């Protein structure tokens, strides 16, 4: 129910990932990926499983609602991936360690809401860990689309970024954008500037309009797979920063 | 149509049986092919004309050209020895599933389908038949009757459609049988009225492969033990 | 025939016929073949991918009045589905993780006041499709190449397989289409996902599909590329795509 | 050239790979390598040429010609090669077949006259068969730029696409529009859509003028190696679409 | 002005040895020499095309070359079954006689062509050979008749286009054969009046490769068997 515009605020945030962080050390990486299991008997550790971050971020109380207007982001710590004397597998006798290669998947949203999300399974059968929140009562429809397998981004370190994604068909009061790019040999390609922002107002010109003065971030940034000398293979993530140009908007009731 | 098969043939330890299919124009139809055991669910070996399902051994091979479909079966073990039938389905047509007369093949030397309501009966009386499905989703699946009356070959009989909404019967029950199915029980039913002593048979339930709008195939992928129904 | 301009929306998510070689596969093909020879190329039903379509009622209209589809807002369904490497890939080598999903893939959609017309064209003519499949008819040496008489209507879902049709560019004056194939062993899928970008169905007239009898179609393939199981062997993997159709009332005459 | 004072025509252009035989219509003949270019003989089948058409059009007759002002292209056949099941090599044992890539060729042309083009050779002293028309006293020069090398695109299934490409020095009445993606593992890439149109306009605001009310469409669409299970590699090539958008022209 | 092709009439070779057989030309180095082996009351076969390259079949030990004013065939490792005829041939698109037979070299050490219509004729006679071709769509083909009289080379007759719409002759029966084509039958014609004594011969059915126009590309690549014409 929205009026005119009324001033402006900025929020800076970053969120960390949440690659499985199987010990303290190997924080920003998940625990290496097991392979071959049958569709019948898949147990998944769940330290092996990236997750979506997510946060809400509380507003000046201020009828006014805060309308986010921009977004600029991107992913911190891309040049880290220049480490190869450590850990990191020899490309060849003498050589160098593997860079950190392969399928990447790099999203982010901005909302007045938790981001909502829709189930889809590579394995229906997968027996997911606990801990985690997956689609609920799965069946071989869940390997394309099953319509019941609606969920809220409203836990950090709890949706696997395997079995959700962004829900198209609702996320009225929401942006996302997302890139999946597969395969073994993947080159991560990552871009960063200060000048680039994202605008968020839709065709009628209305940016998300937070509920309850609340904002609403989500991201995941799988950059690809580390290759350790054993030959075994993690996830390696990195955070997103995000600042965000809200201004006051009127709306009856 | 009509399918033709040697009634029976003959073949050696380790030697290659080949079993003929014959058709007019059978080439332009996708040919399936049954093994059958005595007391048993048959097994589908072949389907459209040279694939085999995962577990059927590189020995078996299928062919079909012009007016001949050909089931080759090399390095022949005892376990070889069954009933072996051709199948084609024409969707445009009266009697869309037609089984081959069958070949007996003499060598010298999950998913479950559990049928019920098989007895004794007086000629003219009634009998419901039931196949109880595990571990499918029903509505994903045509189902089939398909009858062995004492010495003759499988003679396909009924089939549905998973929503329930298509039924065809072979003329012999037109007006006699009907086929119906409760997916919410995963269950298939004929009930078959004004029986007649032709109608003494074995009667297997047969799958079709899953389909997304549960559509007849043309394929009998896996089959149940079998009724007896004596009348 | 086409009037001044006298709103609604339609969602849809269209599920991909990829072959579902059975129930706890669906969403991906059988096994693939290999190595037959042109002259005796009998493929399996469940090997090959179709064409998903589907027809959606719109509201009863009634110088007459027709919907006509303005915008639309489509993506591919489950894209991370992909980040599963532990349960059935191959290893991609010793103590590594499972190999993912690559190889030719090809992305389709359209929307149109009627059925989306089809061209075949074959690799080879001589194959054998089966029964189920709706394929080029009396198909020549011809057909490999562009032969006129191969046009279809897609009316039927999981029926025209993938590798036999393309959309027709020599027709389709009621109908959207807008497709890519990438082909080779190593493609990587590159999939985007955002519910900011549109899709403008106007012509150089101003004029969107015009949906005869209050009917929509939405018609895709999404083969995203290659499972690779721990045997070797390899199955297309599809996902569902999600159609959202803005209409508008149309006058137009007789 | 005078002021502007409607007509769409339609054409499939089938390509010419080679055609080994009847059956391997849209394919090429197994590719020869490691020939000395000293000793070079190419079979006609083996050699990809450019596609040509000449479409008459309507008799206009301060005289009236036909100017092309807009071209919707797109090639015809990309989803055969979901075809992974018969002729290819196995990508590995057990596997499906090899999705036909590497290199590959993508052009059109409209114009009112033959498209006008320049020919490069990679060994002047190829032997080229008898039947195709290629540069003619080749010398060194013609492995680099040789003015003599001028032709028309005349003639279909005969001048060899290895020889020839658009002269930039000519075409005044021809827009033309071509990418060569060469290497062994190049993944053809190909976009269909009816909703994309290519205008034929120069910076006067004029587009091609047709010559004895004729019109011609040129391609070539090589889509990459197709690798059978011997190893043995051919060419394949799908057909191109053009429709023409044209308008009566004063001049 | 029409253009020779010089072969020595004979060749001798030892088995495992190495055959050369050379082929004259003015400048036949700046043209695609294609080659035939021919066997006594056989189908000739194409062995080599456009100076070095082999059909499917031809094994490796066959090679050819072309340069100046020679082009040569080599057949290395002889066999029994290399003792045959052999021929040269050339193809100017441009030439009142446009198919050039070689003189032919004796070495000592799917498609159906058949033809019919060859009988016995009073001289100044009538006679019509018909071609029926198998397993090809006809107008895609340039069609050819060559004849053998007793003790002479393979001699190029008549020629036709896919379309039926170029027909080419040797002055020799120049204005009086008339060469045909029902593509809807797949049949090539030959219409022989006003024949005389230097017209017996064996009557070939040659045709050329597939082409979209059905265009002359100068090849013979399959051959019928033949049929005799006496008069």
């Amino acid at each position: 129910e929205v009026l005119e515009v009324k001033a402006i605020t900025e929020v800076e945030c970053f969120l960390n990932p949440e690659m499985g962080d199987p010990d303290e050390n190997l924080r920003g990486f998940s625990l290496k990926l097991s392979a071959e299991n049958d569709f019948s008997s898949d147990s998944p550790e769940r330290k092996m499983l990236p997750c979506y971050s997510t946060a809400r971020i509380p507003l000046p109380n201020l009828l006014l609602m805060w309308e986010a207007v921009t977004v600029q982001t991107e992913v911190i710590g891309i040049t880290s991936m220049l480490n190869l004397h450590a850990g990191s597998q020899k490309v060849h006798e003498h050589g160098g360690g593997k860079p950190i290669q392969g399928s990447n998947f790099h999203f982010f949203a901005v909302g007045g809401d938790p981001l909502e999300m829709q189930g889809v399974l590579m394995n229906y059968r997968t027996k997911y860990p606990d801990g985690t929140i997956t689609p609920k009562n799965p069946t071989a429809q869940s390997q394309v689309m099953n319509t019941d397998h609606k969920a809220y981004l409203d836990k950090n370190n709890a949706y696997p970024v395997e079995c959700w994604v962004p829900d198209p068909s609702r996320n009225e009061n929401t942006r996302y954008f997302g890139t999946f790019t597969g395969g073994e040999n993947v080159p991560p390609v990552l871009h960063v500037t200060n000048t680039a922002t994202t605008v968020l107002l839709d065709e009628q010109g209305v940016g998300p309009l937070c509920k309850a003065d609340s904002l609403y971030v989500s991201a995941a940034d799988i950059c690809g797979l580390f290759t350790n000398s054993s030959g075994t293979q993690q996830w390696r993530g990195l955070a997103r920063y995000f600042k965000i140009r809200l201004r006051k908007r009127s709306v009856k009731n | 149509y009509v399918l033709t098969q040697p009634p029976s043939v003959s073949v050696a330890p380790g030697k290659t049986a080949r079993i003929t299919c014959g058709g007019n124009n059978i080439g332009s139809r996708s040919v399936h092919w049954y093994q059958h055991k005595p007391g048993q669910a048959p097994v589908m070996i072949i389907s459209y004309d040279m694939n085999r399902p995962s577990g059927i051994p590189e020995r078996v091979s299928g062919s079909n050209y012009g007016n001949t479909a050909t089931l080759t079966i090399s390095r022949v073990e005892a376990g070889d020895e069954a009933d072996y039938y051709c199948q084609v389905w024409d969707s445009r047509s009266d009697h869309p599933y037609v089984f081959g007369t069958g070949t007996r093949v003499t060598v010298l030397g999950e998913v479950q389908l559990v049928e019920s309501g098989g007895g004794l009966v007086k000629p003219g009386g009634s009998l419901r038949l039931s196949c109880a499905a595990s571990g499918i989703t029903f509505q994903y699946y045509a189902m089939n009757w398909v009858r062995q009356a004492p010495g003759k070959g499988l003679e396909w009989v009924s089939s549905i459609g998973g929503r329930g909404d298509t039924t065809y019967y072979t003329d012999s029950v037109k007006g006699r049988f009907t086929i119906s199915r409760d997916n919410s029980k995963s269950t298939l039913y004929l009930q078959m009225n004004s029986l007649r002593a032709e109608d003494t048979a074995v009667y297997y339930c047969a799958k079709e492969p899953f389909d997304s709008s549960g559509d007849h195939r043309g394929v009998f992928d896996y089959w149940g033990q079998g009724t007896l129904v004596t009348v």
